[PDB]
């Protein structure tokens, strides 16, 4: 910070970070999680006209 | 639709519809919610039985999806689950219309004459329409699941 | 944080797809109820303090909490437990805005049940002080945005209990 | 451990007065969902294995945590994993019974984020897995009380994090 | 309550809830306006229970009236009223809760000591809990009676 | 049964019974008409519901009966429609005892030692009890299925 | 131990049988009797120390096992004596709920004989104070279940004897 | 989006929104239309927005597709062409946001050291979204063109 | 940190004598050591970022962690993995330039799993990457220095187990 | 317990003296004999669970004690049945390997027949059970070592008869 | 090891360590060199013995690898060739330690379980195992093959 920058929050721990992101929402759904790519089936692809 | 059957008697008739076949179209208006009630749990049901059906048809038939067969490939055994989801869609339409004309209609006539011509083998889909029937009755109740169950042991009738 | 719009994008990025037809039924709902949400933000942040005093009016006072003996004693703490109920309020609005309680989990609710049950701050009476500012939310706000800021203050209730 | 009749007994009980209509309606309210509760517990406890089976199949398998390197690679490993998930679903059953999340925090969460940080085993992958047999139990049970359930596995969740 | 003694044994033996116990749990959930209404009767009447008992106890034996008695002041009888009126709590407690665990977690363990230490008679106790019982089964409906007066003489065992 | 594990708590406790437990057990004798007449019906169709539910196994696992299965022959069929009779008849016992504590102590610990030892498929004969509970949920009235479903059911998971 | 169901389903099992109607006369006549059996016991366990106490007095005191060389002088003795008492009170009300002395005859009677020749109890005066209990019951709960108290009553004095 | 953006700039000053901020919140909940009709344009046409702007850039920059050049090889072309599909995925994310937010997060932060550790002319990635743009703005509205020009052009002077 | 010098230097100070013969030894060793060690530490300085982009392309690239839905999928998560990867090449040639691992035990493993477990890095897909790091430096240098790079990047690995 | 080869060390342990031919000479048949005693005891470890399956396969299967009535009907029974049929091979594979009856004799010996006697065992049930023994570890090892076995099963059949 | 079990029961009973165990050790260093063999012929021929077990097993099992099966599907299959390939290398790691712990610790417990989660059959496994036993066990020795398959019987012995 200069001489006109007010202190802002820079660096965690990961136990804050775990606490602030580790919650069910705030979350990401790829953190720690296999993510399938959800697909429509082929079936009810040529199902389609 | 029983009314078009009615209606249809009547017009070759030239007459008007007889009291009793007024009553035909007034027990299926009264049976009309119960119907729309199976064709909805049938329509919000529908990938999950024809994804059973199928795996449970290929259990049952391991040869259809083996080299050389029918349904070998994977966009063949997609083949195989659209006609699967096509007939599933035909045993809605019969059960919204109380009856089994639709299906007859239009996948019940020639289906033997074209798969034939498909190299299809006919008996095997008549086992898959009959495991979908037996997935329709699990996860429906057993009234409803006896009304689906008629239309599932016509189209099992017209493939055998 | 994440807002509605910025949660269909996630999943979508995650997927790794494009906006799917859902994606955009979601984003039109979004844009639907912004509307709601705005009314909603501009009608409590006019009647912040008031939802507060008489929730506490409601809840919290003349009660053992305020008298000797209870955590809402002095006025330090009644001046902090004010500050927790607005910060509560301000929070719920942030999130009935955005359509996501994620700003909620990342900035209020991490570590919240660990500062009261270290401070001795009954969470019982904190959660029933949220019920007071979701009923007068409700009573002042409408129907439906009143019943989403109770949604997310229900939110408040469920991860400080 | 508390019930949800033990909790208003408590309450009540530490202002010291008799049980009015206020508290009364808490038990009213708690013997009209037991049936429902009875019966999703029923279920649970008929299929307590497979609601573990594809939530692992649904998060957990072919990820990272699998692979030599792990925190989950050798079978020993795996088998605490299935545990820890079978500890979670029962006690949120034993939870989603009581009406109240009393024996969550007091025999599931109160040491076991510092055991599992001493561990090295990741609290999000176990969230995510929670988060998987929340879905499963929800499709299996019911949305009335798969919401319940899933309360109580978000309060796990919480505890965890 | 039942479902805490059953959740607790399920818990200490590593195992799921059986419908064994799970029947008896809905059991307990289903027959539950009884024991509310039993409820909402004695809170009507918590305070003339208490009058008429405390009456009636110190009508009785007066030796705990009496000069070097236990409650011999006037604020020694208004806190032995008070104990009576802490008991009669604790029955409600019990009652609407279907269970002993209340009254022996809250107003039963170390009742014996602590009696001990103060001097007050554990049998007069005893007598008080019972003239509490005779004047609520007096008050209200036999049934009822008899179904508050199951706690009441599992006080009094616990007491003598 | 649900009486001695009732008196088993008691005595663990040490004390009398609970009038919680003493109602629960009022409960259960005035229950008791019910599932014996359970018992009633199960008796009457204790052949129709075994054979016909021995009929659905071996429709759905055609590889018992093929060769690599562990019931290939007469003998063998005959000795799995009597293990699925007593099994029957040991949910007979739990309807009529009112806990799983007699299947528990008959048939159902060590049931993976059992059928380690035999070679046994415990998911195929956990499936063959499955179809033994949907038969019997057919047959049954509404109630009385409910019943025994949870019974059933216990079976279902401490046999898979 | 082994109630009244358990004991004809165990019947049945030995000889490999459904239940017919020769056990299921004796499970109607235990059902048409379980609600005179569950509120003979509530009155037993409301008069339970009365019970012994006048049992005492007309069969125990005064007598030559309570004056000095006696078996009930020594105050510890008198408090195990009626601690006994007490307990064939309660075994005998289990076994009047179960319908069957199989506790009767095992939780107690497993070497009691033995255990009362070695410290030489007198069993006849045992015995006496059985019958005092037994005539104490019969006179405060009724005919029919005080007979029926006192078939186990006087199965614990054969036991003894 | 712009409401993440104001709900972090009063949530920094801990106070409820400023009423220019919801006039703001306001106008982009009415305007979003217009923004996902320019996200469904390109979403329609996302193949031939790459493929045209890929020859476009490959006859502009022959060096990175010659021999010896970072993208040369079919394999190459194609993982340059999925780079380019992802940029113009995150040009719609950024559309549907109505800011350069999400674009920055997923898309530019790191991009100097990403594309310098595996080789990649820099310059050429940022020569190939412009003509992405420019593509793009001949295949929509002026209106259009000149709102996904704002997103396009951040992230051509984020490259360069 | 402590190189070996300075853990000659500290074995004898807890001592509170001079060097003696065996640490002249391990003195000269470390010397004789030190020519190859600088060789190698000047090699790795000049190909740094050659080494790291080899091993990415050998084990993360074109697998589903750098897919959409991995986590180095997003950009800033890549250039993330690329400084790991460059943090554990540079302090793995100080360790080398050492002789012992106390600078990778004070700087490196330093809450390294409960870091990698808050943020989700994949555990298993970052060993192999220090493997393949392991593999090019290896290739690099040669046997013997390839070695003893490889010493300290397997303690890395044993302390990220 | 003692093997063969202690067996002579524990009987000049007696005698008060050295080791003389008589027991020199058994010695050396011991260690003539003591690597087809290992091989046999772990072609039999290899294949323990195929000795039980047999022997209840051909000896109590289809019989009066497996049947309603019998004291090996019910699962728990069964349980019991092969858990004592392992332990019986265990046992005696460690005497087959040890040369000698002792490990039989103090952990097997002690007091199985009057536990046997005390649960109604039926003595010439399992008599002819560890016939099936002998018959099936002498098919699968060959009658050169299937005489070995016999001796100690014969052992066997003396202790529990 | 057996240098760990001999530290480890030296330490047990709190001395040094005796003769037996410094012969047992000298026992282990001196066919060090054969285990050494042992060990790198397995490691050199790790991809054809999985490949040749493998395909042993696939068809003396087919149900395993038929739709319906467990492992069937090409990513099952490569799934199960993993699994086979990963009890090799504890095979491996076993011979070169000298005794079973190495293969205990890392994957023989909690098998079952896991299996059972799974839904593979375990026999099956074991059958795979035993067919790598049988490959392996024709590539070397007869001294090798009895030494190496002591190891294969005792991961045989711990999955069945
Ligand atoms: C008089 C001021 C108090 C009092 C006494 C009282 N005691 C009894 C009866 C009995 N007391 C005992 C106790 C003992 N016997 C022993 O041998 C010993 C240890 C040496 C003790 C402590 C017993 C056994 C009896 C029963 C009579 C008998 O000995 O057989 C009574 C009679 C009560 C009755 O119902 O008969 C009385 C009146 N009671 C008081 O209120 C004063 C405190
Ligand atoms: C039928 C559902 C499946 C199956 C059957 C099968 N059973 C046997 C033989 C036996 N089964 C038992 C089990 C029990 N006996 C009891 O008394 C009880 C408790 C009530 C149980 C659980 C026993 C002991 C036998 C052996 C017969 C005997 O008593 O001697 C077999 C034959 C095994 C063999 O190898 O010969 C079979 C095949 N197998 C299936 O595939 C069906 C799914
Ligand atoms: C009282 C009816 C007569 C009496 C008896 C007497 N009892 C004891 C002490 C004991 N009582 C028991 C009995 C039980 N313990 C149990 O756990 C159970 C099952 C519920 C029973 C039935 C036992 C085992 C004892 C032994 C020591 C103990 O206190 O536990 C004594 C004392 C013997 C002594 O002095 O050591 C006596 C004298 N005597 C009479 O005259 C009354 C008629
Ligand atoms: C095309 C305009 C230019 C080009 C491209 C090129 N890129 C790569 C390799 C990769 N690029 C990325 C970048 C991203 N991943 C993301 O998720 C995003 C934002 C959504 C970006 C921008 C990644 C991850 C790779 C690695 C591929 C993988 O998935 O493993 C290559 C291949 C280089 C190689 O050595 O394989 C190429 C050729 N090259 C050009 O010349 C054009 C300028
Ligand atoms: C092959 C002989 C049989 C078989 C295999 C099969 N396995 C799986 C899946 C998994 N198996 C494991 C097990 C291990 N992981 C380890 O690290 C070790 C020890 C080193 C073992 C033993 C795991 C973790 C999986 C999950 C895959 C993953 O990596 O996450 C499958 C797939 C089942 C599924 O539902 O995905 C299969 C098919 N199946 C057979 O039929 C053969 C008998
Ligand atoms: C020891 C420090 C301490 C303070 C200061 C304190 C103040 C305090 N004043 C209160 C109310 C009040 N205080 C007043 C008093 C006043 N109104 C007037 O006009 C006069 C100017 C003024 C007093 C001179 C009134 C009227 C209320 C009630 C307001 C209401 O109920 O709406 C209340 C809420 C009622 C309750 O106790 O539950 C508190 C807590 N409590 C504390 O523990």
């Amino acid at each position: 910070f200069g001489e006109d920058t007010v202190p802002y929050e820079r660096y965690l721990t990961p136990g804050g970070l775990q606490m602030r992101s580790a919650r069910v929402g705030s979350l990401r759904e790829d953190i720690g999680q296999r993510v399938d790519k959800e697909v429509t089936p082929r079936f009810v692809e040529l199902g389609q006209v | 639709s029983i009314v078009t059957k009615s209606i249809v008697n009547a017009d070759a008739e030239a007459r008007y519809l007889s009291p009793g076949e007024l009553d035909r179209i007034k027990a299926f208006v009264t049976g009309g919610a119960a119907r729309l009630r199976i064709a909805e749990t049938l329509t919000g049901s529908r990938e999950t039985i024809v994804k059973q059906a199928g795996d449970r048809l290929f259990q049952k038939r391991p040869d259809i999806v083996s080299p050389g067969g029918n349904a070998y490939g994977e966009e063949m055994t997609a083949t195989c689950l659209r006609d699967m989801d096509y007939y599933l869609r035909l045993v809605t339409y019969g059960v919204v219309s109380g009856d089994v004309t639709p299906i007859e209609e239009i996948g019940l006539v020639g289906v033997r004459e074209m798969y034939r011509s498909l190299g299809t083998p006919i008996e095997a889909v008549a086992q898959s329409v009959r495991e979908m029937k037996e997935v329709a009755s699990g996860l429906m109740s057993s009234d409803d699941a006896a009304e689906a169950s008629a239309y599932f042991d016509f189209v099992i009738g017209k493939m055998s | 944080m994440q807002d509605a719009i910025t949660a269909v994008i996630n999943s979508a990025d995650v997927q790794g797809k494009y906006l799917d037809g859902a994606a955009m039924d979601k984003l039109k709902s979004y844009f639907a109820s912004g509307e709601l949400r705005v009314r909603a933000a501009s009608v409590i942040s006019a009647n912040a303090a008031t939802i507060v005093k008489e929730a506490v009016a409601k809840s919290l006072l003349y009660s053992d909490v305020t008298r000797p003996g209870g955590n809402m004693y002095t006025t330090r703490r009644y001046a902090a437990c004010i500050r927790d109920l607005d910060y509560y309020l301000r929070y719920a609005t942030y999130a009935m805005l955005a359509g996501d309680a994620s700003i909620l989990d990342e900035r209020v609710l991490n570590g919240l049940k660990e500062t009261y049950n270290s401070l001795g701050v009954p969470i019982s009476s904190t959660v029933q002080a949220i019920q007071a500012i979701k009923e007068v939310t409700a009573s002042l706000v409408g129907a439906d945005a009143g019943k989403e800021m109770g949604v997310y203050l229900d939110y408040i209730c469920s991860g400080l209990s």
